[PDB]
RNA sequence: GAAUGCCGGCAUGAGUAACGAUAAAGAGGGUGAGAAUCCCUCUCGCCGUAAGCCCAAGGGUUCCUACGCAAUGGUCGUCAGCGUAGGGUUAGGCGGGACCUAAGGUGAAGCCGAAAGGCGUAGCCGAAGGGCAGCCGGUUAAUAUUCCGGCCCUUCCCGCAGGUGCGAUGGGGGGACGCUCUAGGCUAGGGGGACCGGAGCCAUGGACGAGCCCGGCCAGAAGCGCAGGGUGGGAGGUAGGCAAAUCCGCCUCCCAACAAGCUCUGCGUGGUGGGGAAGCCCGUACGGGUGACAACCCCCCGAAGCCAGGGAGCCAAGAAAAGCCUCUAAGCACAACCUGCGGGAACCCGUACCGCAAACCGACACAGGUGGGCGGGUGCAAGAGCACUCAGGCGCGCGGGAGAACCCUCGCCAAGGAACUCUGCAAGUUGGCCCCGUAACUUCGGGAGAAGGGGUGCUCCCUGGGGUGAUGAGCCCCGGGGAGCCGCAGUGAACAGGCUCUGGCGACUGUUUACCAAAAACACAGCUCUCUGCGAACUCGUAAGAGGAGGUAUAGGGAGCGACGCUUGCCCGGUGCCGGAAGGUCAAGGGGAGGGGUGCAAGCCCCGAACCGAAGCCCCGGUGAACGGCGGCCGUAACUAUAACGGUCCUAAGGUAGCGAAAUUCCUUGUCGGGUAAGUUCCGACCUGCACGAAAAGCGUAACGACCGGAGCGCUGUCUCGGCGAGGG
RNA sequence: GAGCUAGCCCUGGCCAGGGUGAAGCUGGGGUGAGACCCAGUGGAGGCCCGAACCGGUGGGGGAUGCAAACCCCUCGGAUGA
RNA sequence: UGGUUCGUGGAGCCAUGGGGGAAUCUGGGCGGACCACCGCCUAAGGCUAAGUACUCCGGGUGACCGAUAGCGCACCAGUAC
RNA sequence: UGGGAGAGGGUGGUGGAAUUCCCGGAGUAGCGGUGAAAUGCGCAGAUACCGGGAGGAACGCCGAUGGCGAAGGCAGCCACCUGGUCCACCCGUGACGCUGAGGCGCGAAAGCGUGGGGAGCAAACCGGAUUAGAUACCCGGGUAGUCCACGCCCUAAACG
């Protein structure tokens, strides 16, 4: 049957992308908890 | 008149198309006027607001002339009638004699070859829009301005027609399809004759098709609901809606004047 | 020492279930220390509209080669999609970007929002939509429309050559479009050949023969040829395409009325270029050589593909922008632009491998899921079905024996056929084509495949039509008639409805509880009520704003019923709604009679009664396809019985038509009849309707239903009543 | 967080092969002209049968499964909501 | 209406959103409704270190821990998953 | 050939009296109804008076015991189209005539389908009065219907 991750990285990379969080403040403070805490991976490895 | 058919299949019996014999054979629309793409949607940003609107086949939106005073004195000669798809009432074509090219409501009775002319002079007969203030009381007309220089914006829709009953001043009261006496301006343009294709209450879907296919989606009734949705939703089976015949936002449905009561366009109405 | 406690370790179950589709294995020869599992050969089996090839996603070294087997592989392992190391992805023409725009997003101008932020015509972003220039072979272990070979094309930049008023984000043409059904000519693909070329082979009884088997193509500029698409041409006037305009549009006269001509495609032909089997010999895991001066010819079927913007019909009425052409304005007419010929320049990213799967998504080498294209041959009427089989790829990564019970899956059965049982649940019968042949009823279409029957193979003869070859042979389609043969059986295997009567409910096609409910539930056309005069009513939002709708009473919203036929009676006292500038009650405000507190005083500050004060509620009317409701008792007619009738109490009024033990009836298996031998179910009636009833509609209604209930015929392991046999455990 | 799922918008694609034979049109009959009735063409439909496809009706298996929704036989739709 | 202990309480004072709406020292505010006396300041413009709070970093100390502890990590950790 | 009469029929246009509703002016204690009253309307200002607007159905006098048509039926007026009928001439055709089973056409009112229109009248229906009772005759209301376009009904005291 047809399961929930049907991956495309064109629907990764506009939906939690870098340039998407960067736009909405909701998203500018999603990396600020993940600098201050260090991330390696801020947002998602997209290809 | 319409057609019906043999029911060779069901939903056949009763569904009833119009006639298209009084349109010319000019089945493809005219291009550098209705270059518009119809912009089709249901949501103003995202939400739906006017519910069951969806599918439908795809249209074109042709641009009507509700201008008439832009041609004033000027002739023009219809040399087509076409079938418009956003509107019940069909269309004709205008080839003035300066050049320009622009879509009419087609009224009953205009022929092709006639040639129709706007402006405070034009004789009475079909086409010819005059401004109230030069039109005989008693006669048939369609396409009335409300306010001077805003366009057509009364009976526009098939088979409706607008008639004069009397002056006040530099106003001219009217007798609406609805039964209501306005007052309105002398000075707005209005088009003689009646809409025609009368026809359009005589027609009957047959099915749930052609609804899908007009873009009238699924209409729910409210009492299949349930109480967090609809009031009258819920219970067991067959609720008698148990209160006031209400709509889903809770305000009643069944008697309930809507209008404002303390419009200043209030002055200008007289009937129902 | 315990909290179904937290973390880690090891037991029990236990050498038990399982080892992941029943598509299937066996032998011989190699390597190796170790082979059922790796390599090679032979035999066997499976898929073959895939279980075979080619793309787009996603995955991101898995590809190739050398060396390995500690871990991964449901066993082994010398193997690998695993470990170590090296190599491999080459583009002006393929795809994407220095091209365009749609939904949507962003957003200068402008509007809004306590802040964050939100809407927003123009502009921009945004694509398997438009536009654009490459086809065929060869090489590597791994790449190729990318490298090589042949042939053909596209942009710019600079020069001479010939022409012209050139000339833009601006104007106009064009780009430009639906669904169904199809004509003409071609191509892909395929069938045949007594024609051509082939190594070879006569086997086991016969056959040296028009014998068997294999193969008889691909691309290809310019001209040609065939088919097809787009297009009229002048001459005036002109107030319109938001400046100008010879372009476009509109009016008039002329010749075309054609596709003649001018263009643009497809296909065939074409200088030249390439491929080239089966069999045998070799040694690769795989290629090579030869067969090879290889032939490369003729018929037939022939598309859903090409000419493409073809044609006809229909209504539900079928994107935008740029590339291209034309027009002109500032400018410039030593410029610039068009055609043609040279020389030069042509960037950035991907190309490997998987790709109905062991590499994507499902924790797994998971029987699940995944978009497009090719998808051969024969037979069954056909077809992408079904059975077998080319090319190709596999035997699904535990096996060997045995032949218990028991379970799954499958086959057969005496005699009876529903007695089993909630129910023929399951299973079984029928089953495809052709020809007879059909009922009540009905909305005249249907019901209809009704039901129910007959023919179906092969051989011989006579014979009719088409289509392609010329008005003939051959080839390919359908027939018609007459003789005869075999078997139990002729859609001989596979795929390919059991039927009839009636009732409930819903008109019908559809839709839904992903993962227990596909239904009488939802929806549907259709009917009614009600709101809504356009800055509409209503919805979302604080607002701007947007939907409605670039709609305008034949339109839009809400509510209810839910096709169609006949109908929807009474109550407006209560509630809702509608209409009522009277009256009562009614808050802030006006108003100050009068009174108070302070001071020596003017003054200052409080209360503060009549009187005028809206909406609402009360009051008066109307409204039930609005919320809702729609009685009881007693007595009377000449066999009894009953009550057409009369009287009385109360409510605002006191169920009409139609139906009725019902999807509604408790008593109740009401009672009569029909069915059965036997009928708490079923059907037709009576009415005593606990507790039907007219739009939460009432009564019927042809057709339809994987809905529900009852009966009957054919049929069977469903049962008396079980027995046996196969495969997987 | 709408890569599952529900609806809608923009743009593309897919539905083999058989039947049924509406309207229209041509010819004939017919009338004063029609209506209308026969053939022939025609190819309509939320039409019939049935693969891909989309579902998930009935039964059996499965139940620490191949599977946290599966498999076999059967079944509904398959030019349209 | 908010703030102050202040929740309408006799509700002042300090800010205000709405309506009306003056004066320049004999002018105004306050001293908890209001009035008189007596006293305190002189509003509707603004600037200002010091002393105060905190620990990403460095140092010092510890009747603080010692790999199931101590920060989530003494170890290439906000990693693998 | 030449004239005539006629409410013959179909379409379009158009006029006035009156009813009803609305707006305005002015006016007060009732109006209405019947054999009699009552329901009802009326201080929220009605009936009656005047002015203006709206809308529909019928056409007062002429108008008749009249006319026209096969029948049902047909009345303000104008215009268009087309029936039928009468008179004078003796011209033409030369019996071409009469009736008519079946068929076809028309066919009042009421009724049915779709849509419009709806002033008045008015089945069903509410209320008052009458009567012993009154599902009625009388009165206050009131829907379908009366009208129009098309389609269907196709009956009758369709009666000379
Ligand atoms: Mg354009
Ligand atoms: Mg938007
Ligand atoms: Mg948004
Ligand atoms: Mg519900
Ligand atoms: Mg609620
Ligand atoms: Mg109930
Ligand atoms: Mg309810
Ligand atoms: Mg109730
Ligand atoms: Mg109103
Ligand atoms: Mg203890
Ligand atoms: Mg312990
Ligand atoms: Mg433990
Ligand atoms: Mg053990
Ligand atoms: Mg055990
Ligand atoms: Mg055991
Ligand atoms: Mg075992
Ligand atoms: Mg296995
Ligand atoms: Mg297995
Ligand atoms: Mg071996
Ligand atoms: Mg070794
Ligand atoms: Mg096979
Ligand atoms: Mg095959
Ligand atoms: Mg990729
Ligand atoms: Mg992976
Ligand atoms: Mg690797
Ligand atoms: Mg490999
Ligand atoms: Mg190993
Ligand atoms: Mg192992
Ligand atoms: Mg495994
Ligand atoms: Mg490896
Ligand atoms: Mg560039
Ligand atoms: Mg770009
Ligand atoms: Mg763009
Ligand atoms: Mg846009
Ligand atoms: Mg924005
Ligand atoms: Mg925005
Ligand atoms: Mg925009
Ligand atoms: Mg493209
Ligand atoms: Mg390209
Ligand atoms: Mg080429
Ligand atoms: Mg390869
Ligand atoms: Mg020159
Ligand atoms: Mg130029
Ligand atoms: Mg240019
Ligand atoms: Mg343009
Ligand atoms: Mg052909
Ligand atoms: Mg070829
Ligand atoms: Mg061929
Ligand atoms: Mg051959
Ligand atoms: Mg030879
Ligand atoms: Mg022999
Ligand atoms: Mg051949
Ligand atoms: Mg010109
Ligand atoms: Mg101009
Ligand atoms: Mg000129
Ligand atoms: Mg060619
Ligand atoms: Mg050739
Ligand atoms: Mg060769
Ligand atoms: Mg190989
Ligand atoms: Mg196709
Ligand atoms: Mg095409
Ligand atoms: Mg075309
Ligand atoms: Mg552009
Ligand atoms: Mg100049
Ligand atoms: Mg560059
Ligand atoms: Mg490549
Ligand atoms: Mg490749
Ligand atoms: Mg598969
Ligand atoms: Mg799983
Ligand atoms: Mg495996
Ligand atoms: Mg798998
Ligand atoms: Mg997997
Ligand atoms: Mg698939
Ligand atoms: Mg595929
Ligand atoms: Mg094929
Ligand atoms: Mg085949
Ligand atoms: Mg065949
Ligand atoms: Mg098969
Ligand atoms: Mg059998
Ligand atoms: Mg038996
Ligand atoms: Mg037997
Ligand atoms: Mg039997
Ligand atoms: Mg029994
Ligand atoms: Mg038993
Ligand atoms: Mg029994
Ligand atoms: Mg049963
Ligand atoms: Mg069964
Ligand atoms: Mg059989
Ligand atoms: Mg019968
Ligand atoms: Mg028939
Ligand atoms: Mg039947
Ligand atoms: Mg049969
Ligand atoms: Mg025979
Ligand atoms: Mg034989
Ligand atoms: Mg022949
Ligand atoms: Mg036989
Ligand atoms: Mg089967
Ligand atoms: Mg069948
Ligand atoms: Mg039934
Ligand atoms: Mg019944
Ligand atoms: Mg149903
Ligand atoms: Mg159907
Ligand atoms: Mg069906
Ligand atoms: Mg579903
Ligand atoms: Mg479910
Ligand atoms: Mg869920
Ligand atoms: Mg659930
Ligand atoms: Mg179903
Ligand atoms: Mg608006
Ligand atoms: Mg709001
Ligand atoms: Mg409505
Ligand atoms: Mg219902
Ligand atoms: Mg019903
Ligand atoms: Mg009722
Ligand atoms: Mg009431
Ligand atoms: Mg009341
Ligand atoms: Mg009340
Ligand atoms: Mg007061
Ligand atoms: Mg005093
Ligand atoms: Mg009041
Ligand atoms: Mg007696
Ligand atoms: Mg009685
Ligand atoms: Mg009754
Ligand atoms: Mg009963
Ligand atoms: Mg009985
Ligand atoms: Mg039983
Ligand atoms: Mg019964
Ligand atoms: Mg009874
Ligand atoms: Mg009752
Ligand atoms: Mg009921
Ligand atoms: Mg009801
Ligand atoms: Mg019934
Ligand atoms: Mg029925
Ligand atoms: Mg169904
Ligand atoms: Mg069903
Ligand atoms: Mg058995
Ligand atoms: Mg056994
Ligand atoms: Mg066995
Ligand atoms: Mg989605
Ligand atoms: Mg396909
Ligand atoms: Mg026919
Ligand atoms: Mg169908
Ligand atoms: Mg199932
Ligand atoms: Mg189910
Ligand atoms: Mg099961
Ligand atoms: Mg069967
Ligand atoms: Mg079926
Ligand atoms: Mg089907
Ligand atoms: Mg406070
Ligand atoms: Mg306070
Ligand atoms: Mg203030
Ligand atoms: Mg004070
Ligand atoms: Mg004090
Ligand atoms: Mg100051
Ligand atoms: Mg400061
Ligand atoms: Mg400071
Ligand atoms: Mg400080
Ligand atoms: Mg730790
Ligand atoms: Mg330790
Ligand atoms: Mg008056
Ligand atoms: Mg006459
Ligand atoms: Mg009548
Ligand atoms: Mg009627
Ligand atoms: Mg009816
Ligand atoms: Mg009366
Ligand atoms: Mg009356
Ligand atoms: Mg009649
Ligand atoms: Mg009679």
């Amino acid at each position: 049957m047809k399961r929930t991750w049907q991956p495309n990285r064109r629907k990764r990379a506009k939906t939690h992308g870098f340039r998407a969080r960067m736009r909405t403040p909701g998203g500018r403070k999603v990396l600020k908890r993940r600098r201050q805490k260090g991330r390696w991976r801020l947002t998602p490895a997209v290809r | 008149a319409v057609k019906k058919f043999k029911p060779y299949t069901p939903s056949r019996r009763f569904m009833t198309v119009a006639d298209f014999s009084e349109i010319t054979k000019t089945e493809p629309e005219k291009s550098l006027v209705k270059p518009l793409k119809k912009t089709g949607g249901r949501n103003n940003q995202g939400r739906i607001t006017v519910r069951f609107r969806g599918g439908g086949h795809k249209r074109l939106y042709r641009i009507i002339d509700f201008k008439r005073w832009d041609k004033v004195g000027i002739p023009a000669k219809v040399a087509a009638i076409e079938y418009d798809p956003n509107r019940s009432a069909r269309i004709a074509l205008l080839h003035y004699v300066d050049g320009e090219k622009r879509y009419i409501i087609a009224p009953d009775g205009l022929q092709v070859g006639q040639q129709v002319v706007a402006g405070p002079d034009a004789p009475i007969q079909v086409g010819n829009a005059l401004p109230l203030r030069f039109i005989p009381v008693g006669t048939v007309v369609h396409a009335v301005e409300l306010e001077p220089k805003k366009g057509a914006k009364l009976a526009r829709a098939a088979g409706t027609s607008a008639q004069i009953q009397g002056r006040e001043g530099d106003y001219v009261i009217l007798r609406l399809p609805s039964g209501e006496l306005r007052k309105v301006h002398g000075e707005c343009y209005a088009t003689v004759g009646a809409v025609g294709n009368a026809d359009h209450k005589n027609i009957v879907l047959g099915k749930a098709g052609r609804s899908r296919w007009l873009g009238r989606r699924p209409h729910v009734r409210g009492a299949a609901m349930n109480p967090v949705d609809h009031p009258h939703g819920g219970g067991e089976g067959r609720a008698p809606r148990g209160r006031p015949p209400a709509s889903p936002w809770g305000w009643q449905t069944k008697g309930l004047k809507t209008r404002k009561r303390r419009k200043p366009s209030s002055r200008f109405i007289i009937a129902r």
